[PDB]
C-alpha cells in the first residue's frame, strides 16, 4: 500500500518506508501543464534528496545523528510518542521547529566534516 | 561452491524499444534571408567526432519493413512541411471565370501555357483590375458542363483551399542525421549481404545516422547512397505480388532533365501586401523539357537487375513494361528539382527482356545514342493527401537543368497461371515510405537496460 | 567506447563501467517531444539510481549483498557463467527471476538497516 | 550568502560550502523556453553528482583521494594556495590540467573497488 | 494597403510601462557594479550578487 | 408546411457563393424559429436573418 502505514502508531509506521519513496511517471502530454507536474515532481524530489544528504544521510532512510534533543521542542515523554501518538499527528506538533532543527544538522554535519579531515590528515 | 548475488549497474545490455530521435544537419551557414525548409529551423548541428565503434562478438538481429523509425521520419516531415505552409499566403480570390485564348502562341507538339485573364482585388478592395496570366493546361478546367472553350477554371476550390508556396524557402534534400537521445543507442549493420531480414555477423554502435536525403520520387531514387559490392533486392516477400519490390544500384546512372524554355516572373497585387507570382511571356520558341539518360549504361544496369533477379527466378524469363495505368501522379516519374514539379512518362525505359542470354556492348566511340523522355511541368501539386494537400509552386525566370544520379529502383510483378514463364515486371509508385525504406534499413534503435544481477562469491562486509 | 564491453565474457566486461552510464544532454528544442526525450532520460535514470539505492548499494557499481542466491533460478556452474557466458545472454537466461531478487534485496536491507539501528542504539 | 565566500582565501572560502549547492525552483511558464531553464539546470545538477559519484565521493562535499599530486601541474608552495590565493584565481590557473585529474580519479575509484571487491570475497 | 495588414489595437489593453525585474535561473548569478564612477568598460571595484535586477 | 401547433422551420432561400468566389448562386434550407429573427424593426414578413 501508498499509504498503508498510515493511521498506525510512529513505531509500527516505521517499517518498509520504502514503499513510501517509489513514485514513478504517468500520463501522457497534452499541454505544457502536464509536462510541469513531471518536472516539479523531479525539483520536489532532487530537493528532498539533497536536503537528506548534506546533513550526512545518503542512501539511507533512517538516520540516527549526534545532535543533542532539546527538551523544550515537545516536552513529552517517550511512552507518549512511539507507543499511541500517530505520524501527522506528531507532524502536526512538532511543526513549529523544524528550521532550527535544520540548522542544527547543518551545522553539525559540517563540523563532524571538518574534524574527520582534520583528523585524518594530520596523522 | 556458495554463491551470493550482486548487482551490477552499467550492464551492456538492450531491448528493441521505441522513441523519438532528433534530426540534425551540417555547420551550415545562414546566408541569405532564404532558409531551407528543414534546416537551421528545428535541428540541432551535429559533430562527427564519435565514430562506430564495431562489436566483433554480438550476434543481432535486424528487420527492415517492420519499423518505426520510417515511420516517425515520415511523421516529421509532414509535420514540417504543415508548419512551412502556415506563413505563406493563403492566395483566395484567383479562381474565377477566367477567359482563356489562345493568344501569340500557335499549334505544336509542346504542352504549351493558356494566356487566362481574370479580374483582381486591387489595393483597394472593394475595387477591382484585369490582369493575365500563363496557366498549364493541367491546371486549367472547363468551368462548367456547358460547350464554351472561352470560359475556364483552376484545377482547386472544389477541394480544400490552396496556399501559395513562399518564394523565400528552398526544397533543396540536404542531408540529415538522426541521433537517439540519452539512454539509447543505434545499431548499424556493416553486412554488405544483408537481404533485409536474419542475422547481422558484423554490428557497429553509432552515436548518429548518416546523411539522410529527403528526394520526393515515385519510380526511380535519386541522390540516394550505393551499394558496397554488387546490385543487392530487397523485398517483403516475393511470393506476394501486392508488394513492392525494392532493387539497390551499385553503380549510379547519370540523369541530365532540362526546361530549355525562358519563363517571365510576373508579380500581381492579389490582395493587401500579399503578392502572387505567375509565369509572364515565354522569350523565344516553345520546346520540350525533357530529360535524357544513356542508353547503353541503362542497358547494362537493365541486364545485370535481371541476372540479379533470376537467382529468385531459375526457370522464368524476366521482362520489362510499362506501368499498370493509373492517373498523371501516379503512372508517370514524378519529382520536384529547382523549384519546379516534372512529371516524366518513362514509358520508353523499361523495354527489354532477358531469358539468361548475356549481351555486351563493345567498342561503339560514338555512344552519343541517348534515350530521352518528355516531362510535362505542374505547378498546382497534391504531394501529400488530408494535410493540405493542395500547393501552388511559383515559377522560376530562366532555363534550369538537373543533373542528378539514379540509385535505385522500385518494382512490382504481376500474377499469372497455368505454366507461364512470362512473369514481368512494371515500375511502382504511391505510398512514400518506401522511398525512406531503402535508406534506413541499416539502423536499429535500442534502449539500454544497465541494471543486472549476478552471482558470485562475496558478502556484505559488517 | 559507449559499448566496447558488449560481445566480451563477464568477467572481461565487469571493467571500465563508467563508461557504460555517462549519458549527456543532446539536441535543440523542436515542439514538446523533444522536451519528452529529455524529461524521461532523467526520469529514468532517477527510477535506476532510487531502485539501486534502497537496497543499500549508493554511489558504488558493484555492490555485494548478503543475500543467498537459490539454486533453482540458474542451477549452472561457475564456470558456465564468468567464463564464456556474455552479459546480453545471461540477462535473457536470468530476466524470468528479476521480481523476487528484488523483493528479497529490499526486505533485507530493510532487516539490516533496522538491525544496525537496534545494535548501535542499545550500547 | 549565495557568494559570501568569494574573494576570501581558499582556506577560508573552504567552509559553509552547503550554501553553495541549494539552488532551488523559480518562475512561472512562458513558452517553452522557461522550461528550457529548468531541465537545463536539473540536467547539470545530475551531471555534477554523477561526475563526483564516480570518484567515490557521495553525499559530501569535501572528499580526500589517494591519487598522488603532480609537482608539474602547479609547482607552487603550500603556503602559496591556502593563505592568499583566492578561489577564482586557483580555478583560472588549474583549469589547464583538469581531464589528467578527472582520469585518474575515474581510474584510481575503478582500481580500488576491484581491490576492495577482491579482498573481500576471498577471506 | 500598399504593404502587409494592419491590426488594430484592442482597447482591453493599456501600453503603459510598469516596471520589470529580470531574475537568473537556478545556477547562474547577477553581478551588479556598484561604482558610480562605471564608463561602460573595464574592472569594477564594487561589485555585488543580486537575486534579481 | 401549414399551421399547427409544432414548433414548425421557416424556409428561407438565400444567395450563396459558388465554387466560383466572384459568383453567386440561390439556395434554400429550412431553420428553426428561435434562430431567426427580423431584419429591421419595418414591417417586412418575408425579409429575415440569423441569430447571429
Ligand atoms: C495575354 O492576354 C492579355 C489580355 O487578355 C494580353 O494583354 C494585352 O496585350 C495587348 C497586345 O500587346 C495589349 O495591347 C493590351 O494592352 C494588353 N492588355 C493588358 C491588360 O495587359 C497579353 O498580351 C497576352 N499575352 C500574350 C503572350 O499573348
Ligand atoms: C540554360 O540553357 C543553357 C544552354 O541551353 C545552359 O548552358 C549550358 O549549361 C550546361 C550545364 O550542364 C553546360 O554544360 C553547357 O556548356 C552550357 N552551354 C550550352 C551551350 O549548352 C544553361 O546552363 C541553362 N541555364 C541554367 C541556369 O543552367
Amino acid at each position: 500500500g501508498f499509504l498503508g502505514a498510515a493511521g498506525s502508531t510512529m513505531g509500527a509506521a516505521s517499517m518498509t518506508l520504502t514503499v513510501q519513496a517509489r513514485n514513478l511517471l504517468s500520463g501522457t502530454v497534452w499541454g505544457i501543464k502536464q509536462l510541469q507536474a513531471r518536472v516539479l515532481a523531479v525539483e520536489r524530489y532532487l530537493r528532498d534528496q539533497q536536503l537528506l544528504g548534506i546533513w550526512g544521510c545518503s542512501g539511507k532512510l533512517i538516520c540516527c545523528t549526534n545532535v543533542p534533543w532539546n527538551s523544550s521542542w515537545s516536552n513529552r515523554n517517550l511512552s507518549e510518542i512511539w507507543d499511541n501518538m500517530t505520524w501527522l499527528q506528531w507532524d502536526k506538533e512538532i511543526s513549529n521547529y523544524t528550521q532550527i532543527i535544520y540548522g542544527l544538522l547543518e551545522e553539525s554535519q559540517n563540523q563532524q566534516e571538518k574534524n574527520e579531515q582534520d583528523l585524518l590528515a594530520l596523522d | 561452491e556458495n554463491l551470493w548475488v550482486t548487482v551490477y549497474y552499467g550492464v551492456p545490455v538492450w531491448k528493441e524499444a521505441k522513441t523519438t530521435l532528433f534530426c540534425a544537419s551540417d555547420a551550415r551557414a545562414y546566408e541569405k534571408e532564404v532558409h531551407n525548409v528543414w534546416a537551421t529551423h528545428a535541428c540541432v548541428p551535429t559533430d562527427p567526432s564519435p565514430q562506430e565503434l564495431v562489436l566483433g562478438n554480438v550476434t543481432e538481429n535486424f528487420n527492415m519493413w517492420k519499423n518505426d523509425m520510417v515511420d516517425q521520419m515520415h511523421e516529421d516531415i509532414i509535420s514540417l512541411w504543415d508548419q512551412s505552409l502556415k506563413p505563406c499566403v493563403k492566395l483566395t480570390p484567383l479562381c474565377v471565370t477566367l477567359i482563356c485564348s489562345n493568344a501569340t502562341v500557335k499549334n505544336g507538339t509542346v504542352e504549351e501555357m493558356k494566356n487566362c485573364s481574370f479580374n483582381t482585388t486591387t489595393e483597394i478592395r472593394d475595387k477591382e483590375k484585369k490582369e493575365y496570366a500563363l496557366f498549364y493546361k493541367p491546371d486549367i478546367v472547363p468551368l462548367s458542363e456547358t460547350n464554351n472553350t472561352s470560359e475556364y477554371r483552376l484545377i482547386n476550390c472544389n477541394t480544400s483551399a490552396c496556399t501559395q508556396a513562399c518564394p523565400k524557402v528552398t526544397f533543396e534534400p540536404i542531408p540529415i542525421h538522426y541521433c537517439a537521445p540519452a539512454g539509447y543507442a543505434i545499431l548499424k549493420c556493416n553486412d554488405e549481404t544483408f537481404n533485409g531480414t536474419g542475422p547481422c555477423s558484423n554490428v557497429s554502435t553509432v552515436q548518429c545516422t548518416h546523411g539522410i536525403r529527403p528526394v520526393v520520387s515515385t519510380q526511380l531514387l535519386l541522390n540516394g547512397s550505393l551499394a558496397e559490392k554488387e546490385i543487392v533486392i530487397r523485398s517483403e516477400n516475393l511470393t506476394n505480388n501486392a508488394k513492392i519490390i525494392i532493387v539497390h544500384l551499385h553503380t549510379p546512372v547519370e540523369i541530365v532533365c532540362t526546361r530549355p524554355n525562358n519563363n517571365t516572373r510576373k508579380s500581381v497585387r492579389i490582395g493587401p501586401g500579399q503578392t502572387f507570382y505567375a509565369t509572364g511571356d515565354i522569350i523565344g520558341d516553345i520546346k520540350q523539357a525533357h530529360c535524357n539518360i544513356s542508353e547503353e549504361k541503362w542497358n547494362d544496369t537493365l541486364q545485370k537487375v535481371g541476372i540479379e533477379l533470376q537467382k529468385h527466378f531459375p526457370n522464368k524469363t524476366i521482362k520489362y513494361n510499362q506501368s499498370a495505368g493509373g492517373d498523371m501522379e501516379i503512372t508517370t516519374h514524378s519529382f520536384n528539382c529547382g523549384g519546379e514539379f516534372f512529371y516524366c512518362n518513362t514509358s520508353n525505359l523499361f523495354n527489354g527482356t532477358y531469358n539468361g542470354t548475356y549481351i555486351s556492348t563493345n567498342s561503339s566511340a560514338n555512344s552519343t545514342s541517348t534515350i530521352t523522355l518528355q516531362c510535362r511541368i505542374k505547378q498546382i501539386i497534391n504531394m501529400w493527401q488530408g494535410v493540405g494537400r493542395c500547393m501552388y509552386a511559383p515559377p522560376i525566370a530562366g532555363n534550369i537543368t538537373c543533373r542528378s544520379n539514379i540509385t535505385g529502383l522500385l518494382l512490382t510483378r504481376d500474377g499469372g497461371t497455368n505454366s507461364n514463364e512470362t512473369e514481368t515486371f512494371r515500375p511502382a509508385g504511391g505510398d512514400m515510405r518506401d522511398n525512406w525504406r531503402s535508406e534506413l534499413y541499416k539502423y536499429k534503435v535500442v534502449k539500454i537496460e544497465p541494471l543486472g544481477v549476478a552471482p558470485t562469491r562475496c558478502k556484505r562486509r559488517v
